[PDB]
RNA sequence: UAGCGGCGAGCGAACGGGGAGCAGCCCAGAGCCUGAAUCAGUGUGUGUGUUAGUGGAAGCGUCUGGAAAGGCGCGCGAUACAGGGUGACAGCCCCGUACACAAAAAUGCACAUGCUGUGAGCUCGAUGAGUAGGGCGGGACACGUGGUAUCCUGUCUGAAUAUGGGGGGACCAUCCUCCAAGGCUAAAUACUCCUGACUGACCGAUAGUGAACCAGUACCGUGAGGGAAAGGCGAAAAGAACCCCGGCGAGGGGAGUGAAAAAGAACCUGAAACCGUGUACGUACAAGCAGUGGGAGCACGCUUAGGCGUGUGACUGCGUACCUUUUGUAUAAUGGGUCAGCGACUUAUAUUCUGUAGCAAGGUUAACCGAAUAGGGGAGCCGAAGGGAAACCGAGUCUUAACU
């Protein structure tokens, strides 16, 4: 199975196990959702019975009075009262096995190479550390929304995509399930997919 | 492909039991603990064995047996596992280093369990009437 | 994740307090009684319809009665007429006929005494 | 709401005893 | 945290290879001399728990 | 897990392994040589932080509107599209932001260099006694006195002190290993009254702190102590000149302001219970869960001049609320005056079963490393073999002298 490049018009060689196998939607599914999970912070609290401030004065006399008995003004029946099952800060990170997220990867960059949503270039880089320049080089290659995944982390080419919203650069390292699906398109350098390729196997 | 074009597996996300939510539900009202009794209270239930006084099975029934501090340090060795070691030699330290055994394993025995096909020298393992039987075959040796 | 109440208790409420319209006092104004009021009268229909079609026949069995009474026989007998002379028209449709077309009665009337003589 | 009940005040009549 | 094993259920239970668990027989302490040797002989062989009880072991011993 | 345990309820190691971090020294002493290593104050220079700050890009026309940041058109900045504000939603209006700069004075940290104290190195010697150990009573060790090692000591005793002594879980021998009865020592670890920045599938005024508000206040209590309620006009006060009724009132009606005053300060929205005014229909010979099925008449509105829609409902069939609890409730058993708001199967970690996904005789890592939701890390855990109390044997094994 042989990509094909735009810039250079070319041919690159790639494995049909990482690039050429069928979409596994369920598998794809859990390790979305096990990445928003991971991205939970789970930083919050209310009070119990036990942690809201006053006394554990029975307010009245268990009978006699003709009210409803009462043990504690912090009861989570009254108003000002604890929360029945007040939350802790949780922990929301979910286990993802290795093999399952490598496969859920080789399952993404296989559905962006049918969709056509991955574009193979041999080399991304700009001229200086300006957003004109990227911008323009981004209405040329006729895309605006895109993922940049370069072999090293050009200085130049992330600050010159900082500020543009629907633009992303990173390193073959650094790519991640949900990026790989939420762009509109992939813009790959040669280096990149001969790093992916390595790193999926 | 899109984040909002993702669905799971059919039948891999089931809906939980939400209990004393309405009649519809099915689990109104005592929330599937029925009526009254130990069971039906919060935090209520007899502890694990219990009976209800009867004396319980795990005590009108005696103890038996002693825990073998050997036992602890005597591992067995499949004939499948032979091959995973790297030199060729199974010893009581390669059994180690392919992490076949325990660290703390003193004693191994080699038993008929699974196919071993290559020449292998066991030097210090007690082996099986079937395991000698097996290894020798295959064109290995053996020494105490 | 905390949901206030409010909005969906509010619709509710006014669901069932719609369907009260017409009921007498807190019937028609205060929610607990007025649930009370819109289940009951839903019990009453679900029977009703049953009682609809039994209260029904019994007017018509009635009507016809007198109407056969009036030509000089009982409703028992005009019923068992048109039976052996296999007239299949319902007490629905006598009963009306007995109304508004007494010479077609007295016809069926007729053809009852000549399937019995 | 209701107001925090008063503490026992004298009663007019003794409670009828049945036994 | 961890359960923790009935310890008294573990000294009295051995899990068998396909889940069972054997047991020792009661009645083969003391009293030994009234006892027919037939009823002792056929007391001294480990069993196996009954269907009913499994439920009761199972509970106690997690870790089986 | 091993153990402990009215062997009950429960309690619960260690060895060993993987990591974080890593550091060793001094006195119990005399002499030689000299103050030479190094930690501490002490000023004095050097950088680099902190305590004020400085500069900081780029937009106009038109449409709707009370107002434009919105729509539409055509531009521009971007190492700055974090965020906030501005008459509705602003990269370019404002404050910022990225980025680049800044200290007279004081102070932290880290190096450098004088001063003061401190004493290294080498040779020879020394090697912590009412102590170890013991008896009695307790306590601590996972270990409840048990077969019970080990530690601490209230009480009574009491060694050997290197040719010696402690430990190796009763105890003895052997062997191994260590040197008590003197002391010092950074890092990895714990915590947040308090300070700055930043973040949230945290709350949004009965929530969130008790307290969004002059709240630990009002108020209660002799006192310790207890302890509330209470947020929102508008973009801007432009917060209503003046006139009129009234008590030189309250309150209101005009006028004026405003996009809006049915935003007028008792002020955004303005639900429900509850209370009224108006209109239509019914209702003063009529018996009961008040509805429901049938149904005349009247009023109103229509899109056949006609049926249909709406309101009412004479008369009539049927008909004893709801919840709870019960063998059974119209029950004269329980609970609810009504409304609105809040109010009850959760969370963590283990374990088992089901579904589903991955991989498959394999599966998976934990801590941790890593800026890395990656990658590394396979220490471990579960499984692929069982039988036996166990030694042990092993597709068998146990039982028994041996099994048909
Ligand atoms: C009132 O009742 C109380 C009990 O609650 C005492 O019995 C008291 O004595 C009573 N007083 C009278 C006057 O009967
Ligand atoms: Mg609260
Ligand atoms: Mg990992
Ligand atoms: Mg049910
Ligand atoms: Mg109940
Ligand atoms: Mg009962
Ligand atoms: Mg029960
Ligand atoms: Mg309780
Ligand atoms: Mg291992
Ligand atoms: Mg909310
Ligand atoms: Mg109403
Ligand atoms: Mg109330
Ligand atoms: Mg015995
Ligand atoms: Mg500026
Ligand atoms: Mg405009
Ligand atoms: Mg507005
Ligand atoms: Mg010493
Ligand atoms: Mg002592
Ligand atoms: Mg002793
Ligand atoms: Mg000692
Ligand atoms: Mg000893
Ligand atoms: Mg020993
Ligand atoms: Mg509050
Ligand atoms: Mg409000
Ligand atoms: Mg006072
Ligand atoms: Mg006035
Ligand atoms: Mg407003
Ligand atoms: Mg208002
Ligand atoms: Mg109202
Ligand atoms: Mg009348
Ligand atoms: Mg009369
Ligand atoms: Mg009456
Ligand atoms: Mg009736
Ligand atoms: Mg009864
Ligand atoms: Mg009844
Ligand atoms: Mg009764
Ligand atoms: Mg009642
Ligand atoms: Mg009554
Ligand atoms: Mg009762
Ligand atoms: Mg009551
Ligand atoms: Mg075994």
């Amino acid at each position: 199975m042989e990509l094909v490049l735009k810039d250079a018009q070319s041919a690159l060689t790639v494995s049909e196990t990482t690039f050429g196998r069928d979409f596994n939607e369920a598998l794809v599914h859990q390790v979305v959702v096990a990445y928003a999970a991971g991205a939970r912070q789970g930083t919050r609290a209310q009070k119990t019975r036990a942690e809201v401030t006053g006394s554990g004065k029975k307010p009245w006399r268990q009978k006699g009075t003709g009210r409803a008995r009462s043990g504690s003004i912090k009861s989570p029946i009254w108003r000002s009262g604890g929360v029945t099952f007040a939350a802790r800060p949780q922990d929301h990170s979910q286990k993802v096995n290795k093999k399952m997220y490598r496969g859920a990867l080789k399952s993404i960059l296989s559905e962006l190479v049918r969709q056509d949503r991955l574009i193979v270039v041999e080399k991304f880089s700009v001229e200086a550390p300006k957003t004109k320049l990227l911008a323009q080089k981004l209405k040329d290659m006729a895309l605006e929304d895109v993922l940049i995944i370069t072999g090293e982390l050009d200085e130049n080419l992330f600050l010159a995509a900082r500020n543009l919203h629907k633009v992303d650069v990173r390193d073959a390292t650094g790519i991640d399930p949900v990026s790989l699906i939420a762009f509109d398109k992939v813009v790959m350098t040669a280096d990149a997919v001969k790093q992916v390729e390595e790193m999926l196997a | 492909m899109r984040l909002n074009t993702l669905s799971p597996a059919e039948g891999s996300k089931k809906a939980g039991k939400r209990l004393g939510r309405g009649i519809g539900s099915g689990l109104g009202k005592t929330g599937g603990r029925g009526h009254k009794g130990q069971k039906s209270r919060s935090g209520g239930g007899v502890r694990r064995g219990f009976e209800g006084g009867q004396m319980p099975l795990y005590r009108r029934l005696p103890k038996f047996g002693f825990t073998s501090r050997k036992a602890a340090i005597t591992a067995e060795i499949r004939l499948s596992d032979l091959a995973k070691v790297e030199g060729g030699v199974v010893d009581l330290n390669t059994l180690k280093a392919a992490n076949i055994i325990g660290i703390q394993i003193e004693f191994a025995k080699v038993i008929l369990a699974g196919e071993v096909t290559t020449p292998v020298t066991v030097r210090g393992l007690r082996v099986t009437k079937g395991a000698r039987a097996a290894i020798e075959a295959a064109g290995g040796k053996i020494e105490e | 994740a905390r949901v206030k109440r409010g909005v969906i208790a509010r619709a509710r409420h006014k669901k069932i307090l719609k369907q009260a319209k017409g009921y007498y006092g807190a019937r028609s104004r205060v929610y607990r009684v007025a649930f009370q009021a819109v289940i009951k009268a839903g019990q009453y229909a679900y029977r009703d319809r049953r009682q609809r079609k039994r209260q029904f026949r019994q007017l018509w069995i009635a009507r016809i009665n007198a109407a056969a009474r009036q030509n000089g026989i009982s409703y028992s007998k005009f019923i068992n007429g048109l039976k052996k002379a296999s007239v299949e028209i319902d007490r629905k449709i006598l009963a009306d006929i007995a109304v508004f077309d007494k010479v077609a009665f007295t016809a069926l009337v007729e053809k009852a005494k000549a399937a019995l003589a | 709401g209701k107001p925090r009940p008063y503490s026992p005040r004298p009663t007019s009549h003794p409670r009828p005893i049945r036994v | 945290p961890k359960i923790k094993t009935v310890r008294g259920a573990a000294k009295r239970f051995k899990k068998t290879g396909k889940g069972g668990f054997k047991h020792k027989h009661a009645n083969l302490r003391h009293i030994l001399t009234k006892k027919a040797t037939k009823r002792k002989r056929h007391l001294r062989p480990k069993a196996m728990v009954s269907k009913g009880d499994l439920g009761l072991v199972i509970a106690c011993l997690p870790y089986a």
